[PDB]
């Protein structure tokens, strides 16, 4: 069921009367980035999303340097 | 002594299972009706614009 494109996923569920191929140009979404082929749910594969922390560590340890006495 | 039904009428219903045979008949009416089942994932139940799902 994740193979159904999001535009048509709404029409299929009787949520809208206008199919996403009959949309008014003043109702289509405007995307400033290239849109690729639909990607289904990737679980049980190698494409499953992996969470990670998007923030750097909050303390920066000293960068040690040695100075020699006179 | 104040039961309106005669003895035979009360016993004909009792021995011949009057309400049970009716109960079967009402259930058999449903057998010739359109079922409700939808064939998910080829069909989806109704959704509304207010629906809450994935973020
Ligand atoms: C496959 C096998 C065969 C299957 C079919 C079987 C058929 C045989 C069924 C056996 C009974 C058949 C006879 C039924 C009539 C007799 C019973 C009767 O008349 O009713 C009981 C009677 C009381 O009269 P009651 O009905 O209570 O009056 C109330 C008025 N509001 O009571 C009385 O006062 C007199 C009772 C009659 C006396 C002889 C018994
Ligand atoms: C003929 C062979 C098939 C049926 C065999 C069984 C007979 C049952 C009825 C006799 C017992 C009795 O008590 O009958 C009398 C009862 C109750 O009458 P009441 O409530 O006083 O009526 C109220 C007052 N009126 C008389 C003015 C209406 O009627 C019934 O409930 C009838 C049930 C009919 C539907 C069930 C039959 C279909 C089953 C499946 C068949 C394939
Ligand atoms: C002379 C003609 C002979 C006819 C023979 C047929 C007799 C059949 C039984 C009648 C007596 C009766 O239904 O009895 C009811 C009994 C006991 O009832 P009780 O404890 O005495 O209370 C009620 C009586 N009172 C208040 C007077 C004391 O329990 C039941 O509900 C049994 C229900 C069984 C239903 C099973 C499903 C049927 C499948 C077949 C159809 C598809």
């Amino acid at each position: 069921m994740s193979e159904v494109e999001p535009g048509w996923h709404y029409w299929l569920a009787y949520g809208t009367d206008v199919p996403p191929n009959q949309l008014k140009p003043e109702e289509k979404s405007v995307r400033a980035y290239p849109v690729k082929k639909h990607v289904p749910n990737l679980t049980y594969t190698d494409g499953a999303y992996v969470p990670y922390n998007t923030a750097r560590p909050k303390c920066a340890t000293w960068d040690p340097k040695v100075t020699e006495r006179p | 002594e104040e039961s309106s039904e005669s003895a035979l009428s009360k016993a004909t219903k009792w021995y011949l299972l009057s309400e049970i045979f009716r109960g079967l008949y009402i259930t058999l009416e449903m057998y010739f009706r359109a079922p409700y089942t939808i064939y998910y994932p080829f069909e989806k139940g109704p959704v509304s614009p207010r629906f809450r799902g994935e973020h």
